């Protein structure tokens, strides 16, 4: 079986598709995490059509989703995850939607006066998703992302510190010759000889770097007959299964990327899509109706020597 | 025994409990350093 909760991968590789179609050089960083959370707490606040295409989409009801995601970022000093539904004074939020929020992690329920201080609403959040981050991400909302008209904001953000059981020797590191979509660049390669799951399926192969506190990280390489391919849940969940100790000579790159995203073109092609109109039914997050006008998210996820540390948050901002 | 040469676009995991914490398609490392 794979390691990975069945719903959630699909929704994730089938999310991740449509990403990397859309990127002209196929690179691609976010957390299904952090857009999952946010995408099933608006589903637990749904009801008709709205909240059957969410479901559609995550393949699965909000509750047993977000129960799943809670206990993973739970636990360990490794990774902490926060969840906060920031509100117009106008906006009367229901009980059970303040339960669904009271759930999740270090949650929070704040009032925003985005009528008359919208800036020192962004501010505000910005600093939030900040401190979550350990200030990895400093900027989620962009100038003017925050508008006088908007009534609500829900905010979730991640920060996870995988640690390398047995990091990389640093004086092994050494510059190699990596094949990036505008050519060959000499880059610094990690260096690690050493027993490790290992699998192959498909002309795919991935290895999977062991961590602290039930982190785990796979690296997949696709076939060589398309440098340009992108994993399906079947492949990943067959190389999960496959995979066995063998003794790897890793070469891999130290790297760090960032990217902000717009998600709602694409969650709507996914099959989102009253959401993000007048005709959306939140009735169970307030009898005042709201919809969601952009869906704000960014990643940032840094691999050295020592492990993988990575940030991300994911905002939806509200219109009455 | 296997050699793993992480030379061209490769695809990264995180995960924990299972969820997947990053969804990553690197394409053109930018180094950030030595740990």
């Amino acid at each position: 079986g794979g390691f990975l909760r069945d719903d959630h991968l699909e929704f994730a590789l089938h999310l991740h598709r449509r990403l990397a179609e859309a990127v002209p050089d196929g690179e691609v960083i976010w957390s299904p995490y952090s857009v999952a959370c946010a995408l099933g707490v608006l589903a637990a606040g749904a009801r008709a059509t709205t909240r059957t295409e969410l479901t559609t989409l995550l393949g699965t009801d909000p509750a047993p989703l977000l129960a799943a995601l809670d206990r993973a970022v739970t636990d360990s000093p490794d990774l902490a995850s926060r969840t906060v539904l920031w509100v117009s004074a106008d906006v009367p939020v229901r009980s059970s939607f303040r339960a669904t929020m009271h759930d999740r992690p270090d949650s929070d329920v704040r009032t925003a006066d985005f009528r008359t201080n919208p800036e020192g609403v962004r501010a505000t959040v910005n600093a939030d998703i900040a401190d979550a981050t350990r200030g990895m991400i400093r900027e989620l909302l962009p100038q003017g992302a925050v508008t006088p008209d908007l009534r609500a904001i829900l905010t979730n953000a991640l920060w996870a510190k995988a640690r390398w059981t047995t990091p990389f020797e640093a004086h092994l590191t050494r510059e190699g010759t990596f094949r990036t979509p505008r050519g060959p660049k000499r880059v610094p390669f990690m260096h690690r000889t050493k027993t490790m799951p290992y699998a192959t399926a498909r002309g795919w192969r991935m290895v999977t770097l062991h961590a602290h506190d039930e982190l785990a990280v796979d690296v997949l390489l696709p076939p060589g007959t398309n440098a340009a391919a992108v994993p399906t849940a079947p492949l990943l969940t067959a190389l999960h299964r496959r995979s066995a100790s063998t003794s790897v000579e890793l070469a891999l790159p130290r790297f760090e990327l960032t990217q902000p995203h717009q998600l709602v073109e694409v969650l709507a092609e996914a099959g989102v899509r009253t959401l993000f109109t007048a005709s959306a039914d939140l009735s169970g997050i307030s009898t005042v109706p709201l919809y969601v006008d952009t869906v704000i998210h960014q990643a940032r996820l840094r691999v050295d020597e020592r492990g993988a540390e990575g940030a991300a948050a994911t905002a939806a901002m509200m219109l009455l | 025994t296997i050699r793993f040469s992480v030379d061209r676009p490769f695809h990264i995991v995180v995960r924990r409990r299972g969820a997947i914490l990053f969804l990553g398609s690197i394409a053109d490392p930018h180094d950030p350093g030595p740990a």
